Parts: C-alpha cells; structure tokens; sequence
C-alpha cells in the first residue's frame, strides 16, 4: 500500500496543531506523488494560478489533472495519509462529511469547490498558510447544483441588465434530499460569491449555449415556418468539448457502511470503499 | 418381498477422456457425467 | 490481472522477429475479447470495411467498437498482451509513446488513427499482413483535431 507523509512543520502554535487534529477523515490533493512532501503543495498557495487566486474553472481543472489523497491520523511532529490513486489497498478507509447534505448507503462521491457559503478551512497564520478542504456530496445530487448556482447568476444579471426586473417567481430555490430541504441563499443581498469565483464560470457557459442554438438558426433557416461559416464550426465544436470535459461527473468512491448508521449527517466519519 | 418397492432406484457414473492440442482456440478441461435409473413392475398369472 | 495471448505464426523470419520485439508497450485492438487469438485481428485486414483498407472515420468507429489491449513483454514464440477496458486490477503498467507530441504528469489519454505523416507499422511479407498502432494524444490535441477534421468534412 502507498502512503504519503506531509511533513509537519516546527514551532507550531498549540491552538495551531490542535485544530489540525480535528481534521482527520479529510481528503487532500497532491500535484505530484512522492512519498515526502512539505505543506506548500497543501495549502491554497500552490493553488492559485497567474498570480491571482484561482476562480472556480480553475478549480474543476485542477481537480482533475491533480491527485487525491486522504489524512488518517495526526502526530505531534508527523502528518501522514494514504493514496486514493493507482491501486492502493488502503484498509479501513473512513472519510468525514463535508457537505451539509446528508449521505446513505450506497452513494458514490465526488467533489466540489464550496459554492454554497463561505469555504471553512484551517488558516495558519505563524506561518502564513491555510488549507482548505474541497465539499464532497452525491453524484444524483451534483449535476442540480451546478444547475441551479448558474441559473441563479444569471437571472441576477437579468434583472440588473433588464430595464424593468421580471421579479414575479415561485419563493426560493431549495434542494431536498433525504426529505431536509436546504434552502441556500435566502437573501438578495451579501453578493458573497455572485461575481468573486463563479464569474467567469456564467461567462463561457452563456456564450456556448448563445452560440449554440443560434449557429442552427443560421445554418438551416427551415426549423421554424466574407463569412468563414466553418472556422465558427471548428471553434464551437473545440470549445463545447472543453467545456463538457470540465464539468464532468466522475465518481471518486462510495459509501459502504457495515454494522453502521445508514444516514450520516454532516461532520460525522463514515467507512468508505473504493470504487 | 416384492411387494413393498414402490419404484425403486438405480445408479452409475462414468467419465471420458481428452487430448491436448493448443491451438489457436480454447482450452480443454476434464467432463463427467451422472445418471440415474428407474424400474419397471410387471405381473404374471395363471388359472386352475 | 486479465491478459489475452497473441500466436505469433511460425516460420517467421528473424529480422521480423526483431522488429516485432522492439514494439514493448504499444496498444493493439481486438474485436472479440478471449483468452486465446490470432494475428489476423490484429492486422489491417480485419480493419476492412466493405472490400478495401478502411477510412479514417471508419477506424474513428472501429476503435469505439473494439476492445483495447496493451502489448507487454514478448517472447520468442508468443506474443502476452493485457486488457484495458474491462475492470481489471494491473500493477505496473507502461506505454510507449507513438505521438510526435510530448506528454507530461496529469494527462487524459485518447486514442485516434494516424492523421499525421505516413504511419511507421511493422510489414509480414512471409505472412502477407500489415500491423498498425493506433496514436496516442492528450485529450485537449484530441478535442481541437476532431473539431477541424468534421470542419474539413462538412466542407
């Protein structure tokens, strides 16, 4: 079996390496494999590209092209975890609920960046890191989210580009599941997340789609009763590609619980298998 | 005693056996067989 | 570990011997996944569509199609060879790179026919078939040269 060690660092606060032990069934991600590591590579400063903070497309990328990994115990000096990778048969896998949507048997994993609210995570000032922990939910559940936070990005730059705002609606959105409506962002207010990491994300999705069903409109002008007109064809195919590549549905584990609770709830650890 | 049978049995098991050729096709593996038997009742008489 | 055996045919030359040898981690295809094959899958001719050498859009369907099979270590009489697609555990495994890109860690693998120069393919006169391998890119080459190669169809 392949494990790998992070390296803990010296001098740490008390109230510092405490709280890092009260993060023990959480998943990280390493740019390359290596039995040693030192925590730059954890932390959220390896992260970020061009300088900036990375945005939640850099996100989704970076979490495919980067490898997964999750922590299993903590010691004083020493941090280690084990590999979710090649074919390591780690036994007596448990992981911890990040997601504040429950989780039964026989659910598969995957990954998301906190869109919800704010991303709570470690922060280490002494030495000027932070890590932070990507949410895990169901699969069946996923596709609704991402869904839902677009069309409602969009329909705020509605209602700010639209003279008079088409406001008439049905409430709130609000996911259920395992009958525990979520009820996410019941204000208008506090644009936290509106345009700070989705941004560019309503961007390229609302162009390929106006792309999209106009290029058919404009092709055969028969559905309803100078120009390259290819080079359109080319870069439409090239990018719907990408994109669809990006905002994919991969499976990364599943839920087996024996002589357990069925239902887990937020914060509580859970045997998983892997898939 | 006869009389008391009420279809009776009867049993035997055989096997066969193989050849190893490798060719480019599958493999051979040893097969056997069992069977059962049943049994027939018939009468006779005669006047006086 | 699932792996399918290749016959290699006999009467085979040495010069040829030495060139298949040389073809270590590439990957062949198969129509029928089993345990026992030939080599006239392997060849083009089973590529043929109707009477003829395939198509390039015709082998873009073929490999969905078929099974995938990468080549491992090679013997002097047979030709060992594991499976891809179906769920197997495989310790150990590495691939030769046929493209003329490079490739880095982090990378999704697909697989397209040589759209590029003329394919180097190892010849069987004595056997009278051609074996070809399939090319190798990271997905995003992927994506930009089927979108062109469509853009050229429709033309």
């Amino acid at each position: 079996p392949f494990e790998i060690e992070v390296l803990l660092p010296g001098e740490l606060s008390p109230a510092e390496t405490s709280a890092l032990q009260k993060c023990e069934g959480k998943i990280i991600t390493f740019s390359t494999l290596r039995h040693r590591a030192s925590l730059v590579d954890i932390a959220l400063s390896s992260y970020y590209i061009n300088g900036a903070p990375p945005d939640t497309l850099s996100l989704l990328e970076a979490y495919r092209m980067r490898f997964a990994a999750v922590i299993t115990r903590v010691i004083p000096g020493k941090l280690l975890a084990h590999a979710i990778g090649v074919g390591t048969p780690t036994p007596g896998l448990f992981i911890q609920n990040t997601s504040p949507v429950d989780l039964c048997n026989g659910d598969y994993i995957c990954l998301l960046p906190p869109v919800f609210g704010s991303a709570d995570s470690i922060r280490l000032d002494s030495v000027g890191l932070e890590i932070v922990f990507p949410l895990t939910i169901p699969q069946t559940l996923m596709r609704e989210i991402i869904a839902k936070v677009v069309a409602r990005a969009v329909e705020r730059t509605a209602a700010g580009a639209q003279i008079l705002p088409h406001e008439v609606l049905r409430g709130a959105d609000v996911i259920c599941y395992n009958g525990r409506r979520y009820e996410l962002e019941t204000n208008l207010q506090h644009r936290d997340g509106s345009d700070a990491a989705i941004r560019t994300l309503v961007l390229n999705l609302m162009f390929s789609i106006n792309e999209g069903c106009l290029l058919l409109l404009a092709l055969i002008p028969t559905l309803l009763v100078r120009f390259p007109i290819y080079e359109t064809i080319s870069s439409w195919i090239s990018t719907s590609s990408r994109l669809g590549d990006t905002l994919g549905t991969r499976a990364i584990l599943r839920v087996c619980v024996f002589d357990g609770p069925s239902t887990v709830h937020p914060g509580d650890r859970t045997a998983v298998i892997q898939v | 005693e006869l009389a008391y049978v009420r279809d009776g049995v009867i049993q035997f098991e055989v096997q066969q056996p193989m050849i190893a050729r490798d060719g480019p096709h599958p493999v051979d593996q040893p097969v056997h067989n069992y069977m059962v038997k049943r049994i027939h009742k018939r009468s006779l008489s005669a006047a006086f």
